[PDB]
């Protein structure tokens, strides 16, 4: 088994990857928004939190 | 046979219309439902690529700088879903999506009942016509 | 010469920080030859080695196999590893249930002590008899010859002596507690719904002490006798898969069935079966004996003078619950904020008791 994880893309394609040092052990979370390569599927730019949308309507005044 | 000879100068001008398309030739070939492009090849953070659809939902926290140099790829970037503002590169934003709108021109109607509407129409004129005359008051 | 001796040792520790970082990225540079494999599961045996596998990442693709593994773990109901290009089976990964936030809640059991909303000895202990019995020795139901009851029903005001029983009672049992929200299983776009919950029972077969708690769901209750719905016709449809767990092949006695509702309205009678739902815990307005254990925790939180009488405040309680008890010192403590003191007089606390009775309903 060793060390591995599972990542599901937003394209409805679930990909499998072995232990990868591109992410920190504290950064591993279920339903964590991230991004990968268009083919090799390697995590590069990690998207922020707050899955799906934010408070669908907003008015901001300081 | 007007349309027959109209395409003679139009097809020759279609290449001139294609000259504007020659900016981005990728992904084959302003009101929008949701902002959608193909891969947004053009695009702290420099390039900005965001798309909302059934595949590859994108989000970016930063912005307000020139990556694309105005329009890019699918030409549709701007207000949709709310929550989403691309402003800085000449946006096609806050534009009517697919919907049903009734818009006519010149609803011409003459006077009907002036009997009790003498000062009653004046109250209607103080609604629309009034700020269009002397807003300083 | 000794000034650099302590600094060079820190530099050598910095070199390790300047080395072991990119060392993990170099393995990914050589990993460009092997593309990240998709998802797959063995369905039915077809040929000798190669079997029928449908990839959940797209349409149906039957891939090849490799000799690095054998057919012992290649049987049905296990996750496999299938390549995108070569289309073979690389290795055998363990079966993954995708422990998402709604699949398995990160919050488990609780950090809280015994019931602060409790104090009813007969009803609370009545639930523990059908729980702790199969956990140790299930020898009582063998001589009786009956299936272990999973039935637990909660009806009354939500959140008051009702909701928090899950994070309190089930936290001290020492069993797996997976919070199952009704708003996380909606899946507005192509709803998986109850099929998500089916993947959750895999923890029950693995870990026996598992507890599932449905939190205040009136949404599936209305059966819509008119059947004029739009998006709610699928809800009565997805509910039938939940009934299968109480009906079909699954028989355990470990996972407990707890469903709460606000009102005994048109709620589906099938799930109300005396086999499916057994213990029905009402939320009444008991006497001092019921709310006595709440007042002790209510007293230990507030730091005030040592002279108080709470026996007269018990009679003052009308239509008050475990949440309304917290309101007592909450509003009474607000009067002492501008008084520059934390002491709460017994008459000042009773003033807030009457104040909750005015805002009732």
């Amino acid at each position: 088994v060793g060390k591995a994880a599972v990542v599901k893309t937003s394209s409805r394609q679930t990909v499998f990857l072995p232990m990868v040092g591109l992410v920190d052990p504290d950064k591993l979370k279920p339903n964590d928004l991230v991004g990968v390569n268009k083919d090799s599927y390697l995590i590069l730019d990690t998207l922020p939190s707050e899955f799906d949308s934010r408070v669908k309507a907003m008015e901001v005044d300081e | 046979l007007k349309q027959t000879e109209n395409d003679l100068k139009d097809i020759e001008a279609r290449i001139k219309e294609k000259a504007g398309v020659k900016e981005s030739d990728t992904g084959l070939a302003h009101p929008l439902q949701v902002a959608r492009c193909t891969k947004i090849i053009k695009g702290e953070d420099a390039k900005y690529v965001i798309n909302l659809k059934q595949i590859a939902k994108f989000v970016v926290g930063l912005g307000e700088r020139v990556s694309p140099t105005d329009i890019e790829e699918g030409m549709r970037v701007g207000v949709d879903r709310s929550k989403y503002n691309i402003e800085l590169p000449l946006p096609p934003r806050i534009d009517p999506s697919v919907t049903m709108m009734t818009v006519e021109e010149k609803p011409d109607v003459t006077y009907s009942d002036v009997g009790g509407c003498k000062d009653q129409i004046e109250k209607l004129r103080e609604v629309v016509e009034l700020p269009l005359l002397s807003p300083e008051r | 010469h000794r000034r650099y001796d302590d600094q060079l040792k820190q530099r050598r520790q910095n070199i390790r920080d300047l080395e072991k970082l990119y060392d993990k990225t170099e393995n990914d540079i050589k990993a460009l030859q092997s593309i990240g494999q998709l998802i797959g599961e063995v369905m039915k045996e077809l040929s000798e080695e190669k079997y029928i596998v449908k990839a959940s990442s797209g349409p149906r693709y039957i891939v090849g196999v490799r000799n690095s593994v054998d057919r012992s773990k290649l049987k049905k109901g296990v996750r496999v590893t299938l390549d995108i290009t070569t289309l073979t089976i690389m290795r055998i990964l363990p079966r993954e249930t995708d422990p998402l936030v709604y699949n398995m809640t990160s919050f488990e059991q609780g950090e809280i002590t015994f019931d602060g909303i409790g104090g009813l000895t007969e009803q609370i202990r009545e639930l523990r008899e059908v729980i702790e019995l199969p956990l140790k020795n299930p020898e009582i139901f063998q001589r009786v010859g009956i299936k272990p009851p999973k039935g637990v029903l909660l009806y009354g005001p939500p959140g008051t002596g009702k909701t928090l029983l899950a994070k309190a009672v089930a936290a001290t049992i020492g069993a797996n507690f997976i919070f199952s929200p009704a708003s996380g299983i909606v899946d507005k776009y192509i709803g998986e719904s109850a099929r998500i919950i089916r993947e959750m029972f895999a923890y029950a077969k693995e870990h026996e002490p598992c507890i599932i708690f449905m939190d205040e769901v009136d949404a599936i209750g209305g059966r819509r006798f008119s059947e004029g719905t739009s998006a709610d016709r699928e809800i009565q449809r997805t509910l039938m898969e939940l009934l299968t767990q109480m009906d079909g092949f699954d028989n355990l006695g470990q996972t407990k069935i707890i469903m709460a509702t606000n009102r005994p309205d048109t709620l589906d009678p099938a799930l109300l079966r005396p086999g499916r739902l057994d213990r029905k815990v009402e939320i009444p307005l008991p006497n001092e004996a019921g709310r006595l254990e709440i007042f002790k925790i209510h007293t230990a939180k507030v730091k005030k003078t040592g002279e108080f009488d709470f026996e007269a405040a018990v009679k003052m309680s009308d239509g008050f619950n475990g949440a309304d008890i917290r309101n007592c010192a909450t509003e009474a403590g607000f009067f002492a904020i501008r008084d520059d003191r934390d002491h709460i007089n017994p008459d000042d606390l009773m003033k807030a008791v009457r104040k909750v009775a005015e805002v009732k309903k």
